[PDB]
């Protein structure tokens, strides 16, 4: 297969240096010219730079001209795209993509994500959303639980222990002033299983090496 | 095969896009590896076959659409150059009083041609003549 | 300096229908037009080439078509794995741009937000903190407003919502709203109150409870 594959995601502190790389399988890498792409969270593609392996050509957008340094080791097939010192809006996804005479990206990399934050790791508290009257309607109960105060992203949910996916809502993680993420998920049940049916959100963290498991119980309100 | 590094100019080229050149005035000039390929050799023809130097980029003609075409193409440098280069690659170097032209193999009476105004791009078809400015 | 516009942002759409994108560039260019799709969570893939041309893979649903400034990509009629967001590109000797991207969204009929309201964990209070959330389930279209009023003074600047993508079932949005205090802030006030406004209800919703009701 024609391949590209980014290196992985990375988390940083401003004002480090960052190296990300790119490297290319199942044809010639010499050949071909490489570029990365920028997309910020929620936002659209923008060009950065490009590079021809072979004689290491570079160009840059005028708007990441100095900025950022765009290399290449052609004895690896690798291209790279690095940092002097981070700053936080440096936070995006960076895509890497071989550039054709037909004049298009034919093959993307799979991206890298970086998150340039001060934060340190930590795991998340985890707090039960309790059914109750305030949560009931047409037979049926929402119940949840709130995943606060976690870096980096991300966190996985499941319910009892992947038995129960249906009317799961997992929610976008939100950054709070804390430089903290939080996020919710719920689901709703039949409010006559609510006596009994115990509901357990299990909450991964990978980052911080933390599972929890919390039981979510019904509140008479 | 035999390479020798050279320029062109007209009656100055340049790479004015990752796979594109274009045809102005005046030294950031496209030097090519001109090599001798097999073919039809005749009185002041000879095929040849151009490159850039130190880029794996390769002048060949295609049909794009149904019209033939000049393009810049990749190829891998293990393979290439070779005697035997394939027709697109394939030009008909022709010298004629103090200029050469030339024209596709694959698709006769096809040049390289350039405009008569400035930054324009090099093309398939008007300038079909041309100056070579032969380097280290 | 070459800027390619694309409309609409969002194009929504029933599954089946006919998909209408388009790219203006800012001036006249050769039909070098690129246009790529980006699924969600996934990298962009290329799916037309110079204009017109489908790129290897790709399905004949998808085609391309225009020249000088106009360019349209269609999908004739539209799958699950169609509803995406779609760039189109070009390239100026050294310069490669890109549109700013058309998400196509799912068109279905109107619906209403159930409204949930959970009161602080007993868990959470020990800590020092209360979070209020306000879920709105299951509504269509996107577009909802939210409000917080303790004691009915209008909260302003300590909430933060979030969306999740169209459910694959039944193609609406869910939303997540989170106010955050301190648990002194909290003891202090008595009425919480979420506040909901969205096309499929005929008045605003409030969902509320009192500081002291659930245990």
């Amino acid at each position: 297969e024609v391949q590209l594959v980014e290196s992985g995601a990375e988390v940083k502190k401003p004002g480090e240096s960052l190296k990300i790389s790119c490297k290319g399988s199942g044809y010639t890498f010499t050949s071909y010219w490489i570029g990365w792409v920028r997309q910020m969270p929620g936002k659209g593609l923008e060009w950065m730079g490009i590079i021809y392996p072979g004689d290491s050509d570079t160009r840059y957008s005028p708007s990441f001209q100095g900025q950022v340094t765009i290399s290449a080791d052609k004895s690896i097939s690798t291209a790279y795209l690095q940092w002097s010192s981070l700053k936080a809006s440096d936070t995006a996804m960076y895509y890497c993509a071989r550039f054709v005479s037909l004049d298009a990206f034919d093959i993307w990399g799979q991206g890298t994500m970086v998150t340039v934050s001060s934060a340190s790791t930590k795991g998340p508290s985890v707090f039960p959303l309790a059914p109750s009257s305030k949560s009931t309607s047409g037979g049926t109960a929402a119940l949840g639980c709130l995943v606060k105060d976690y870096f980096p992203e991300p966190v996985t949910v499941s319910w009892n222990s992947g038995a129960l996916t249906s009317g799961v809502h997992t929610f976008p993680a939100v950054l709070q002033s804390s430089g903290l993420y939080s996020l919710s998920s719920v689901v709703t049940v039949p409010s006559s299983s609510l006596g009994t049916q115990t509901y357990i959100c299990n909450v991964n963290h990978k980052p911080s090496n933390t599972k929890v498991d919390k039981r979510v119980e019904p509140k008479s309100c | 095969v035999r390479s020798l590094n050279c320029t062109l100019r007209d009656s100055s080229l340049v790479m004015s896009g990752p796979y594109e050149l274009k045809a102005l005035h005046l030294e950031q000039q496209v030097v090519f590896s001109m090599s001798f390929v097999q073919g039809e050799e005749s009185n002041d023809k000879i095929p040849v076959a151009l490159g850039l130097k130190e880029k794996n980029l390769y002048l060949s003609c295609v049909l794009k659409d149904d019209k033939p075409t000049l393009q810049l193409e990749s190829v891998d440098p293990k393979n290439y150059p070779k005697k035997k280069m394939e027709k697109r690659f394939v030009f008909n170097k022709i010298e004629i009083n103090n200029k050469l032209e030339f024209e596709s193999a694959q698709f006769p009476n096809w040049y390289i041609s350039t405009s008569q105004a400035e930054n324009m791009p090099v093309f398939l078809g008007d300038i079909t003549d041309f100056t070579m400015q032969f380097v280290s | 300096e070459i800027v390619l516009t694309q409309s609409p942002a969002t194009l929504s759409l029933s599954p089946g229908e006919r998909a209408t994108l388009s790219c203006r560039a800012s001036q006249s260019v050769s039909s070098y037009l690129a246009w790529y799709q980006q699924k969600p969570g996934q990298a962009p893939r290329l799916l037309i080439y110079d204009a017109s041309n489908r790129a290897t893979g790709i399905p004949a649903r998808f085609s391309g078509s225009g020249s000088g400034t106009d360019f349209t990509l269609t999908i004739s009629s539209l799958e699950p794995e169609d509803f995406a967001v779609y760039y189109c590109q070009q390239r100026s000797n050294w310069l490669w741009t890109f549109g700013q991207g058309t998400k196509v969204e799912i068109k279905r009929s109107v619906a209403a937000p159930s409204v949930f309201i959970f009161p602080p964990s007993d868990e959470q209070l020990k800590s020092g903190t209360a979070s209020v959330v306000c879920l709105l389930n299951n509504f269509y279209p996107r577009e909802a407003k939210v409000q917080w009023k303790v004691d009915n003074a209008l909260q302003s600047g300590n909430s933060q919502e979030s969306v999740t993508e169209q459910d694959s079932k039944d193609s609406t949005y869910s939303l997540s709203s989170t106010l955050t205090l301190s648990k002194a802030d909290y003891e202090k006030h008595k009425v919480y109150a979420c506040e909901v406004t969205h096309q499929g209800l005929s008045s605003p919703v409030t969902k509320s409870f009192n500081r002291g009701e659930c245990e």
